[PDB]
């Protein structure tokens, strides 16, 4: 389930956000974690630095490449429990939903 | 460790 804030206090999270946003000024730092109630498998990687104009849909494909699911099985990515538009830019999602720490938090699930 | 997309 969501664990990044469990495992790191605000100060460490903000410091990592500041560090990475200085090093990659045009990228959006995204934390992708399993939805609390889903039994879907683990994804290979939690932390993604995405181009600001990547679309949500392009990002869903990125995430789907880092999980092993039988071909009939669904995946969904949410931002604060909202299903974002595949045509939206990640920059717009970030503006609407970024955390106080500087990251964008998203969850993935086998259920919608 | 960040995945550069």
């Amino acid at each position: 389930g969501p664990s990044f804030k469990l495992e790191h206090p605000l100060e460490r999270r903000q410091a990592e956000a500041a560090r990475i946003r200085e090093k990659y000024p045009d990228r959006i730092p995204v934390i992708v974690e399993k939805a609390e109630r889903s039994d879907i498998p683990d994804i290979d990687k939690k932390k993604y630095l995405v181009p600001a104009d990547l679309t949500v849909g392009q990002f869903v494909y990125v995430v789907r490449k880092r999980i092993k699911l039988s071909a009939e099985k669904a995946i969904f990515i949410f931002v604060k429990n909202i299903l974002p538009p595949t045509a939206a830019m990640m920059s717009a999602i970030y503006e609407e939903h970024k955390d106080e720490d500087g990251f964008l938090y998203m969850t993935y699930s086998g259920e919608n | 460790d960040w995945e550069i997309v």
